[PDB]
């Protein structure tokens, strides 16, 4: 789970 | 309606991002606190980044010091694309890990495209609007970290000369994300599909928009391929950075953006 994915999941 | 994607994607620019050129114009017009000399650079960094300061790293170089408000700056303005890509119509359909593709491809296109709102031929306006760091104070700075800004004002000069606003800029970051050519996309054809429609709207939007330049559009799609070409060198600084700079660890989200891209 990367960062950037992370964000989008935000 | 086209007029609709045009007018849905301007409204995502103006909610997400905190800098737009019109309010950048506002304050580079007429008080941010002008950085011009080392001087003014730990008077500046005492006021607006304190806590950077206090105690701190402030027995790094001062260029380190810069870099790493840089950094922090870099790692705000990738949640801000994030949140305006959510936002472009269509794109949150798209499969999760394309839009991972895109961001991480696109993120520093649209950075060094959105950075020309905030640049004149003297210097950049920074920190929220608070401050202003002129470009020959950047090209005093000790190699290689005097290399990073001075071809990002070579681009803007020219960029800003096409008068664009931000209703034309909003559609051109969002064509810069929507990049069906990205490596490693899952779905190249439903992307090129909504990069088409993106497209197209920007093309109708410059010809209504600004009726006297007919090559505006050819005109900004040469400017795409100029930014491409600009992240690719932009990147092999921040490897010579990275490489020979102890003090210049990358922000983990920064580290991921710049792995295995270019
Ligand atoms: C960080 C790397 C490793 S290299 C890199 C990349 C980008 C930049 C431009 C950063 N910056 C000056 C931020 C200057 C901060 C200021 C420094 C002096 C003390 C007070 C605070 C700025 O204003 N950026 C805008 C944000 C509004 C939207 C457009 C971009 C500089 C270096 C990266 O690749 O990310």
């Amino acid at each position: 789970p990367s960062l950037l994915k992370k964000l989008l999941l935000a | 309606d086209l007029k609709s994607l045009a007018k849905r994607i301007y409204e995502a620019y103006l909610k997400n991002f905190n800098m737009n050129k019109v309010k950048a114009r506002v304050i580079l017009s007429g008080p941010p606190f002008v950085i011009h000399d080392m001087e003014t650079l730990c008077m500046a960094e005492k006021t607006l980044v304190a806590k950077l300061v206090a105690n701190g790293i402030q027995n790094k170089e001062a260029e380190v010091r810069i870099f790493h408000c840089c950094q922090c700056t870099s790692v705000e303005t990738v949640t801000e694309l994030t949140e305006f890509a959510k936002a472009i119509p269509g794109f949150a359909n798209l499969d999760l890990n394309d839009q991972v593709t895109l961001l991480k491809y696109g993120v520093y296109e649209a950075i060094f495209a959105m950075l020309s709102s905030v640049m004149n031929k003297d210097g950049m306006l920074v920190a929220y609007g608070n401050g202003f760091i002129t470009r020959e104070f950047l090209k005093s700075l000790r190699k290689p970290f005097c290399d990073i800004m001075e071809p990002k004002f070579d681009f803007a000069m020219k960029f800003n000369a096409l008068e664009l606003d931000d209703s034309d800029i909003s559609l051109f970051v969002a064509a810069i994300i929507c990049c069906g050519d990205r490596p490693g996309l899952l779905n190249v054809g439903h992307i090129e599909k909504m990069q088409e429609g993106i497209v197209h709207v920007l093309r109708l939007h410059l010809q209504s928009n600004h009726p006297d330049d007919i090559f505006l559009f050819p005109k900004l799609l040469q400017k795409m391929a100029d930014l491409r070409q600009l992240v690719t060198e932009h990147a092999q600084l921040v490897q010579i950075i990275k490489k020979t700079e102890s003090d210049a660890a990358l922000h983990p989200l920064l580290q991921e953006i710049y792995r295995d891209m270019y």
